């Protein structure tokens, strides 16, 4: 998704489903590459 | 509160300038202040925020490197040093007043302000 | 220096009169046969609580300083008695380095030995006896003062013979009341 | 008091703690402006990526909804404890009865017996006493030691 060559319009967002596997937020949240991560009732520390 | 801009005025490419913004009134120790520049023809820009408490600075990405913000608390004053001039610095500069207290330092970039000065300008030949 | 703390260091815990009985408690006593500093004017921290005694000739130890920094910013208590009236305060005074603004409160009221408990609001119990260096022996601390100040304490010092430093602990307790309601004796659990 | 704590362009003089490395505690008070370190940079008083400043304003406008409003608030904590009580209610008193079964309220400690004069060397701090079973034996008039 982030590494992904080619992004869509906002008229036209593209949608990917995730499941069945494990999320490691830390790679997000700890990496300096983004500008905005915004994260709104809940914490990216408390989503492991 | 009352905004007084000064510093303004001609200087060379390379060259370096200081402007000043004196703070009177309600001076929040947990509100910030931001310099935001007016070019000809085009819409005024965010260029840095500085909090008053604690002095943790905030620089727009177009300024990054070349210009620093600064305070003193004692004086009441608030200080960008503009270095290394470029003829793209040449604008309108205000200095603008926040009364909210955010969280997120990044804010005050888009926050909209309560007070406004009334500009100094800066020329690069 | 250090002497024992016999069984000393014993106060009525709670307003309570009872007598002819023995009652469980739980409270912030000085532990029985503990080691206590021995002074003959520093500044001593304030843990949890404090077993100060005095031994005294010419009643040269007058009073007590209580908080944190023991300089001004913050809220700090101050205790002198002079030779006809007390006098407590909480003012954010400027002590000097060896003594001897915003008051939000104010309250006015060897042979000698003279035991006192502060603890945490304030609490003040003590106990005047005549004796014959700690003594051995038993006798109860009633309460004397009760400042409902909420001062943050964490260090004292003392305003001028040697006195005697002791700290409470959170220790359950059996005690003897009599057919009086004086605690006679006491166990430390 | 959304009339008087609200204001056009949005009053921010009202401020809440936004995060904390901990809940607090009951009636704990807590005004440090230290920088939060949401990361594992320590901070070191810096405000940044990772570091934010604990406190934030509270947008409270005439216009905001009433979820958004201001309200003001006032938290009465009540101290039954075993001291004298000197926060009473506008009860008025009366005369004391001896030797007699009555209903007897003493600074809201109720019960029912026979008061009669007492023998007990109560100490001049003691407030009243007890039994052996834990209930309250003997009493101080509040009104006459
Ligand atoms: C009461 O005051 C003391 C002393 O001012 C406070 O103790 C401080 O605690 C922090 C955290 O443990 C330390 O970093 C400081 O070094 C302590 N102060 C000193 C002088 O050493 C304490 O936090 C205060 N408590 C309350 C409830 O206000
Ligand atoms: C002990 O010290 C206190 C305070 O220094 C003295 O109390 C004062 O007494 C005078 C006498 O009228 C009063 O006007 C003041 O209001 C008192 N102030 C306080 C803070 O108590 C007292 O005189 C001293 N006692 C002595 C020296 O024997
Ligand atoms: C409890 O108190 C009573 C009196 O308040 C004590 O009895 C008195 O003791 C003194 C001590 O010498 C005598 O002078 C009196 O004659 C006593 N009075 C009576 C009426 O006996 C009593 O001893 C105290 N309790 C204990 C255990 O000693
Ligand atoms: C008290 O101090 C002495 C000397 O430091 C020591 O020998 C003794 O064991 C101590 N008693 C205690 C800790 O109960
Ligand atoms: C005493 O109170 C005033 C009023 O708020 C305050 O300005 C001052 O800081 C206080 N004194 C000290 C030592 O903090
Ligand atoms: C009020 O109570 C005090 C208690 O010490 C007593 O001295 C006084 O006589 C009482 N007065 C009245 C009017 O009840």
């Amino acid at each position: 998704v982030f590494n992904a060559t080619r992004f869509a319009s906002v008229y036209a967002w593209n949608r990917k489903r995730i499941s069945n596997c494990v999320a490691d937020y830390s790679v997000l949240y700890n990496s300096a590459s983004f500008s905005t991560f915004k994260c709104y009732g809940v914490s990216p520390t408390k989503l492991n | 509160v009352q905004l007084v801009e000064s510093g303004g005025g001609l200087m060379q490419a390379g060259g370096s300038l200081r402007l000043s913004c004196a703070v009177s009134g309600r001076t929040f120790s947990t509100a910030a202040m931001g310099w935001f520049r007016q070019a000809p023809g085009k819409e005024r820009e965010f260029v840095a925020a500085i909090r008053w408490s604690g002095g943790s600075a905030y620089y727009a990405d177009s300024v990054k490197g070349r210009f620093t913000i600064s305070r003193d608390k004692a004086k009441n004053t608030v200080y960008l040093q503009m270095n290394s001039l470029k003829y793209e610095d040449t604008a309108v500069y205000y200095c603008a007043s926040y009364q909210a207290t955010r969280s997120l330092l990044s804010d005050y970039a888009t926050w909209p302000y309560d007070y406004w000065g009334q500009g100094t300008q800066v020329t690069v030949s | 220096a250090y002497t024992n703390s016999f069984t000393r260091g014993v106060y009525y815990p709670d307003k309570v009169f009872r007598s002819s009985v023995l009652h469980s408690t739980q409270d912030l006593f000085l532990p029985f046969f503990s080691n206590v500093t021995w002074f003959h004017n520093p500044v001593l921290p304030f843990n949890d609580g404090v077993y100060f005694a005095s031994t005294e000739k010419s009643n040269i130890i007058r009073g007590w300083i209580f908080g944190t920094t023991l300089d001004s910013k913050t809220q700090s208590l101050l205790i002198v008695n002079n030779a006809t009236n007390v006098v407590i305060k909480v003012c954010e005074f400027q002590f000097c380095n060896d003594p001897f603004n915003n008051c939000t409160f104010e309250y006015v009221s060897f042979k000698n030995l003279r035991e006192f408990v502060f603890k945490n609001y304030f609490k003040i119990y003590s106990k005047h006896t005549p004796i014959n260096d700690l003594p051995q022996g038993f006798s109860a601390l009633e309460p004397l003062v009760d400042l409902p100040i909420g001062i943050n304490i964490t260090r004292f010092q003392t305003l001028l013979a040697a006195y005697y430093v002791g700290y409470l602990q959170p220790r359950t307790f059996l005690l003897k009341y009599n057919e009086n309601g004086t605690i006679t004796d006491a166990v430390d659990c | 008091s959304n009339n008087l704590d609200s204001k056009v362009g949005g009053n921010y003089n009202y401020l809440y703690r936004l995060f904390r490395k901990s809940n607090l505690k009951p009636f704990e008070r807590d005004i440090s402006t230290e920088i939060y370190q949401a990361g594992s940079t320590p901070c070191n008083g810096v405000e940044g990526f990772n570091c934010y400043f604990p406190l934030q304003s509270y947008g409270f406008q005439p216009t905001n909804g009433v979820g958004y409003q201001p309200y003001r608030v006032v938290v009465l904590s009540f101290e039954l404890l075993h001291a004298p009580a000197t926060v009473c209610g506008p009860k008025k008193s009366t005369n004391l009865v001896k030797n007699k079964c009555v209903n007897f309220n003493f600074n809201g400690l109720t019960g029912t017996g026979v008061l009669t004069e007492s023998n007990k060397k109560f100490l001049p701090f003691q407030q009243f006493g007890r039994d052996i079973a834990d209930t309250t034996d003997a009493v101080r008039d509040p009104q006459t030691l």
